[PDB]
């Protein structure tokens, strides 16, 4: 449920 | 190209000043990079992205002539981040969150719109 | 051939159980997805990948012989992390963070490992 905030996080 | 305004003074220094400390605000900070955030879609979907940064940059420099078109930025980035992603993903709930108190703020915004 | 020590109830029910609950704990919930998330280059720098959601269920299952091999792939998840990203990134000052209670926990755990 978090992906796009992974994403976010990691770029 | 924009104004000093009681509305927009209020927008940059309680509106956004509060929701930029809020711990939900950070995927909010930048334009979604598509590229770099490998979002093949995003750009087929979304065809007026914004951002909190963006709203930040545009107060800071002046951009706007009226507050109507700060709200309507942030109306904007939320609006796109509910259509492009699930009611089930983090990112949206998140954005609901931070949509409720720039509601609340804007509910207290001076009613009259004032150049300065 | 895992066991059950008092040092590994420690691990699952405080440290695991206290790391979970901390808001910076959710990247580290999953094996990182390199090609979901774009990082083309994490298997060729992170060779042994670690994460807390295999951490917990390998000491719901007591896969350990010993806390000390829990401690290693606590310390194997927080060093990968310091090793793909960059210093300044986001992500290092979480796991910093969460390295911080990490530490302060095992600080507590009982000093002798006794079989159940």
């Amino acid at each position: 449920r978090s992906l796009k905030l992974l994403k976010h996080l990691k770029h | 190209p924009g104004r000093k305004t009681n509305q927009l003074q209020y927008m940059q220094n309680v509106v956004v000043k509060t929701l930029w400390k809020h711990q939900f605000a950070w995927p909010f900070y930048q334009p979604v990079d598509a590229i770099k955030l490998n979002l093949p879609d995003y750009h087929k979907i979304i065809k007026n992205p914004m951002d909190m940064g963006t709203i930040k940059k545009r107060l800071e420099n002046n951009y706007y002539w009226s507050a109507s078109e700060c709200m309507q930025d942030f109306n904007t980035m939320f609006t796109n981040c509910y259509i492009y992603n699930k009611p089930t993903d983090d990112i949206v709930l998140m954005a609901q969150a931070l949509e409720k108190i720039f509601l609340q703020k804007v509910a207290q915004m001076p009613q009259e719109e004032v150049e300065l």
